[PDB]
RNA sequence: GCCCUGAAAAUGGAUGGCGCUCAAGCGUGUUACCUAUACUCUACCGUCAGGGUUGAUAUGAUGCCCUGACGAGUAGGCAGG
RNA sequence: AAAUAUGUAAGAAGUCCUUGUUACUUAAUUGAACGUGGACAUUUGAAUGAAGAGCUUUUAGUGGGCCAUUUUUGGUAAGC
RNA sequence: GGAAUACUGCCAGCUGGGACUGAGGACUGCGACGUAAGUCAAGGAUGCUGGCAUAAUGGUUAUAUGCCGCCCGUCUUGAAACACGGACCAAGGAGUCUAACGUCUAUGCGAGUGUUUGGGUGUAAAACCCAUACGCGUAAUGAAAGUGAACGUAGGUUGGGGCCUCGCAAGAGGUGCACAAUCGACCGAUCCUGAUGUCUUCGGAUGGAUUUGAGUAAGAGCAUAGCUGUUGGGACCCGAAAG
RNA sequence: GAAAUUGUUGAAAGGGAAGGGCAUUUGAUCAGACA
């Protein structure tokens, strides 16, 4: 007994009942993949400046 | 016809009322509903909805946290208001002498906030010191530190805590968890 | 109670909320943990991971009381003397009337340092302790005696 | 305060009358002398053996005459960013590049044309509501206007109207504030055998131009 | 049987589990009958503790 | 059965431009590219090192890392009903600096330009972009530009 | 609690526009044009009539 | 273009039927007219939303009242009875 | 080399002026990244609309489909 | 050369006939006409009159007439089906209880919480009272030996309700809990560095690392109860060929 | 001393089923105010 194989219909009605959700966006966004070598300073450059601001 | 733009007689999904029985706490409810109706000041609608909340939405607040509050620059002589549960902290040696208006007390936080010169009083006291909530600080205690907030989310790479009855060597630390055992997550 | 289940409301309406297509047979998927492996397998991966294989090494005959030692924090210190004498001791603080505190008394093995002690000398005896509890305890002008 | 609060708000609503009374005067000269301009300047030109070519139309009212099943997608978004979400539901639309795209998408669904001073008072008058708080609330009087409109310079009814035929800078927030107008079929019918055609192969969807109007009275 | 983000249960009931159920409906009986025989001990054997 | 590899269909989409063969011109390498900057992705056929997927061709991101030969470039793409954050390792040959602001970054400085200009003369400085409108009244003259008149042709082959 | 169309109730129309009043009493609605004398170029008749 | 020849199937038979020939047929144009649970206005029921009102001496502040919009439904969910 | 579909942008998390941090980078206070302080308010940067937006937990049924217009494959064709 | 009329459009021009509706219930509003007092069609119907006071209106029921109406239940893409069950009536007849749990909600107390294994007591399977332990929580992380959570107002930046100051307002400044994003610090594991000292092989200070953890960073949990969901049980009810 | 089912009596309808929905005629029967 064959059956069906595959379709696409009603699946972009699914999608727009509650999705199509735009991605929301956040100052600072993450460091992840970042160079190395980058992070390592402006990891110290941060430092420094608090102690700047600090005193 | 009507093409509708959105859900048709959907409910607000906000609490309008509490679910409680307590006769006091509808007591309550109705004295500050009064207030929030004919006194146009933000905080009395912030306590009235605080009132609805449920025992999760409610975390307790402890003496501790209300110390750190009163070092705040300009706020040593505020009233701390806590719609919800003072606890007690042994934590910390010093206290000051400050004014703490909350739902319940417990022995050891009544004790605590008494023996350093302050007082306790209950909302409705407040309401008769300061009609439109003047000095006030309202402080809220932490939702997410909830024991059962970090299984929300389970799922690869989410390092959330999974649901599990015995812990040890032998529970959910074979493969899928380590490179050793097939994969790593 | 039975007259507030969902039961009661589904009398009348043919299928009790199991559905007309699927329905409701006796155990489709299996028994239990029945193919954890092949059509389980999703449900086992992510919310169950590390569930299947072994990793450490075995202990026959184990016995937890060889392993009892529950710990004591510095910031809960304090609270194994009682409070009537807490004060006294808070605003006297000084040499040759430091207060003793048996820890292993009180139910505990080691003491751990985690939080801030008052500058009041103290004489903490305990059986294992940790290198920083000591110092703190050392930088307010107490001292540990170990204890077995 | 039987008699001296009263005096005084009866003194301030004998002001604001008299207001509305010389604006009204003054839009009634203003719509006379441009009708005058635009016909005397078509004879002059013809006199020179030109031809005066009228500005484009910068104002449309659009009614919905289909139903609410089997629409695609893209015209149904078109309409309800319009306002047409049910039949014989009209809306008044500014005539720019941005909008004239979005009839082109919708041509099958409506019919538009340009309105009239005529017809734009009664449509107003009859079956004006203002959205006030999200509520539909008739244009009874005065004072609704001018409590949701005066920050804008409108106070009256024929203020509103003012802002509608003449597209002031203020089109917008004044064409918003009213609520989609509910007509109602046409008294003498649509004069066509079947609706669903261009107005040009004898149906009634598309642009009709001044056509619109003997439909909108009809309607209304 | 294993669907959803719940714990691994344990529950060791594939035996005919039901025919060794013991429920004490018996726990007040039993405090009366022990105060009983405490009674009477001590009244039989002696004015020995 | 069916193939589904890493450049399947590319047939003609990686294919050089017709006469347009060979080497890379140097001013693809001396660009500079920056943190923050919009890049659009064109995959070249003659580098096989850092090539995107075919998904990304066409597509325009940020660049969020910067490194030796390549830069990080950051996505958004629609899985089921939502949209998830996607990020690249492409070679410089594959990218190109985006035109859709540079023409936006010109207005920014025409505005505070105006806006600084008029403040002193007149206020309302009307900034504002606005969509074509329709056309004024005019007057056509027909001072030797008398109307021809044309008519329908009748139906001819001429095959 | 009862909407009553203006320009069929004189009521409501007064409350409304009491610029409606001079509108009345000067027949406004009937207002007499002015009479001019421009006659078309003799281009825009033969164009007209042209075939 | 219309009509005709080309054009043969099995119970009796179907422009839906009767019947219709400057049609009650075919192509086209102009009006009047008929009627859906659709549209417009009003009343009533319910649902949802936004608001008013604790003042005692008369009773329900989960009360009373004002305003606007909405109402199809298998599998299934929840609520009030 | 179209038409229809399709990516991004149209500002306060913006722009400009001055000068602080670093173990990165430069022949080099050169640059990179992140900051201190100052200047510009909502015709604050197109249109229209917006029963407000954002977010979380939990669980039901379902996982045999079929038809129409248009695009389209196998087949003489099919209510395939 | 001078008009008329047709066609189209406007009037805050006038006026006749017909139908349906009368919601609300002291006053309050906006207007109109008047020198005024007042009046009015102005935030929803009143005035006058007749017949009958009972089966007359109306309800119920049977029948007649016009139009409409195929047999329910079930599986199914599709049932009035030439698909299946059902001749009729009464009574019986199917998501239950238990052990261990997830989410949510109510209640008590709260860094704790749980009297009921047991003891005391009793108007005697109830109610009332209680010691010592034990369970869970308050510390994590490693296979393990083991080690074990403050550089600092328990950190910085951005967004934040409420509160504070100025202000008629709009706004500006101050403080900013919960929560969101991010950069750091702390504890365990892993990979490095290897000081003062030495049972010369022990000891592991100090400083690091695109590594890693279900962690710390002024605690939130424990207990009882309810709907819903999960697993083992006869497991919603009835049913095999077998062993 | 219920229902299925049945006898007698009374009323009504019936040209290849019967039963039903909306509306009204006819027959039978009935409550409510007489303030
Ligand atoms: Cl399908
Ligand atoms: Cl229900
Ligand atoms: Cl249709
Ligand atoms: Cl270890
Ligand atoms: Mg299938
Ligand atoms: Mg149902
Ligand atoms: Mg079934
Ligand atoms: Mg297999
Ligand atoms: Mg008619
Ligand atoms: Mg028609
Ligand atoms: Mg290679
Ligand atoms: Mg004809
Ligand atoms: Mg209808
Ligand atoms: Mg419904
Ligand atoms: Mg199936
Ligand atoms: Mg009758
Ligand atoms: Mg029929
Ligand atoms: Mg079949
Ligand atoms: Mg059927
Ligand atoms: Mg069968
Ligand atoms: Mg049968
Ligand atoms: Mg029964
Ligand atoms: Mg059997
Ligand atoms: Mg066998
Ligand atoms: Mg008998
Ligand atoms: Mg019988």
């Amino acid at each position: 007994a064959k059956s069906k194989n595959h379709t696409a219909h009603n699946q972009t009605r699914k999608a727009h009942r509650n999705g199509i959700k735009k991605p929301k966006t956040y100052k600072y966004p993450s460091l992840k993949g970042v160079d190395p070598k980058f992070r390592r300073n402006h990891k110290h450059a941060l430092h420094g400046t608090a102690k700047a601001l600090a005193a | 016809g009507i093409d509708h733009t959105s859900k048709q007689h959907k409910r607000s999904g906000h609490r309008t009322a509490p679910k409680s029985d307590n006769v006091y706490l509808k007591l309550l409810v109705k004295l500050y509903t009064f207030l929030a109706r004919r006194t146009d000041a933000p905080f009395n609608k912030v306590v009235l909805k605080a009132l609805f909340l449920s025992k999760i939405n409610r975390p307790p607040v402890s003496v501790s946290r209300i110390a750190r509050a009163l070092k705040q620059e300009g706020a040593a002589n505020k009233t701390v208001v806590v719609v919800g549960t003072v606890t007690d902290d042994a934590r910390i040696f010093e206290f000051p002498k400050t004014t703490v208006a909350a739902l319940r007390f417990t022995a050891g936080a009544r004790a605590k906030i008494v023996k350093a010169g302050g007082e306790c009083i209950t909302l409705d006291q407040l309401a008769v010191r300061a009609p439109k909530g003047q000095n006030t600080l309202i402080l809220r205690g932490p939702r997410n530190s909830r024991e059962a907030v970090r299984h929300f989310g389970m799922g690869p790479h989410k390092g959330k805590a999974p649901r599990i009855l015995s812990t040890g060597r032998k529970f959910e630390r074979a493969r899928g968890r380590r490179r050793s055992k097939g994969f790593k997550v | 109670p039975s007259r507030f289940t969902k039961t009661r409301k589904h009398r009348g309406h043919v299928s009790a909320g199991k559905g007309r297509i699927g329905k409701h047979r006796k155990h489709p998927g299996g028994r239990g943990m029945a193919g954890g492996q092949h059509h389980h397998r999703i449900n086992m991966d992510k919310y169950h991971p590390g569930y299947f294989g072994k990793v450490g090494m075995r202990y026959f005959h184990k016995q937890q009381a060889h392993f009892w030692k529950p710990v004591l924090n510095l910031d809960k210190l304090w609270t194994l003397i009682p409070e009537d004498k807490r004060d006294q001791y808070l605003k006297s603080a000084s040499k040759e009337t430091a207060p003793v505190i048996d820890t292993l008394a009180a139910g505990y093995g080691k003491i751990l340092g985690k939080g801030r002690i008052p500058n009041v000398p103290v004489i903490v005896k305990a059986r294992f302790v940790s290198k920083l509890a000591e110092e703190k305890i050392r930088a307010a002008g107490g001292v540990v005696e170990l204890i077995a | 305060q039987v008699a001296a609060e009263r005096a005084a708000r009866k003194a301030a609503n004998k002001e604001k009358r008299a207001i509305i009374l010389e604006r009204n005067a003054a839009y009634q000269k203003e719509y006379e002398t441009a009708e005058r301009n635009i016909i005397q300047a078509k004879r002059d030109a013809k006199a020179a053996g030109s031809y005066y070519v009228e500005a484009q139309h910068k104002l449309v009212f659009v009614v919905r005459i289909k139903g609410i099943n089997k629409i695609p997608p893209k015209p149904r978004k078109v309409l309800q960013l319009l306002r047409l979400t049910r039949i014989n539901s009209g809306t008044f639309v500014k005539v720019t590049k941005a909008t004239l795209e979005l009839l082109k998408l919708i041509e099958p669904y409506v019919a538009y044309g340009y309105p009239s001073y005529s017809t734009i008072r009664q449509l107003v008058y009859k079956r004006g509501f203002g959205k006030i708080n999200k509520q539909r609330v008739p244009l009874s009087d005065n004072a609704i206007i001018e409590a949701n409109l005066g920050k804008y310079g409108i106070l009256s009814i024929d203020d509103l109207i003012h802002e509608i035929i003449t597209v002031g800078p203020h089109f917008k927030q004044a064409n918003n504030f009213l609520w989609p107008f509910k007509l109602s079929n046409p008294s003498g019918g649509w004069g066509v055998p079947r609706k669903f055609k261009h107005f040009i192969q004898g149906g009634s969807f598309g642009n009709r131009e001044e056509f619109i109007n003997k439909l909108v009275k009809s309607m209304n | 049987a294993i669907s959803k983000n719940l714990p691994i249960l344990k529950n060791h009931f594939r035996k005919h589990w039901q025919e060794r159920v013991k429920v004490h409906f018996d726990q007040a009986g039993k405090k009366v009958s022990r105060r009983n025989a405490r009674a009477t001990r001590a009244a039989k054997i002696a004015p020995r503790p | 059965g069916k193939s589904h590899g890493y450049r399947s269909r590319t047939r003609y989409m990686f294919q050089r431009d017709f006469r347009k063969h060979g080497a890379v011109h140097l001013s693809t390498y001396l660009k500079v590219y920056k943190v923050g900057d919009i890049v659009d992705i064109k995959a070249n056929g003659s580098i096989q090192k850092g090539m995107p997927h075919k998904f990304y061709q066409g597509k325009t991101g940020v660049v969020y890392n910067v490194t030796k030969s390549s830069v990080g470039v950051i996505i958004n793409k629609m899985v089921g009903n939502r949209y998830l954050e996607k990020r690249l390792n492409l070679r410089v040959e594959h990218i190109k600096h985006s035109k859709c602001r540079q023409e936006f970054l010109e207005r920014v400085k025409a505005n505070a330009a105006k806006r600084a200009e008029a403040k002193a003369q007149g206020v309302a400085v009307q900034l504002k972009r606005q969509p074509a409108q329709p056309r004024e009244s005019r007057i056509v003259s027909t001072e030797g530009n008398v109307p021809q008149t044309l008519a329908p042709v009748p139906y001819e082959t001429f095959i | 609690v009862l909407k009553k169309n203006p320009l069929k109730n004189k009521q409501v129309l007064l409350r409304l526009n009491p610029y409606a009043k001079v509108f009345a009493a000067e027949k406004l609605g009937s207002k007499k044009a002015e009479k001019t004398g421009t006659k078309p170029a003799a281009v825009f008749t033969e164009t007209l009539k042209h075939d």
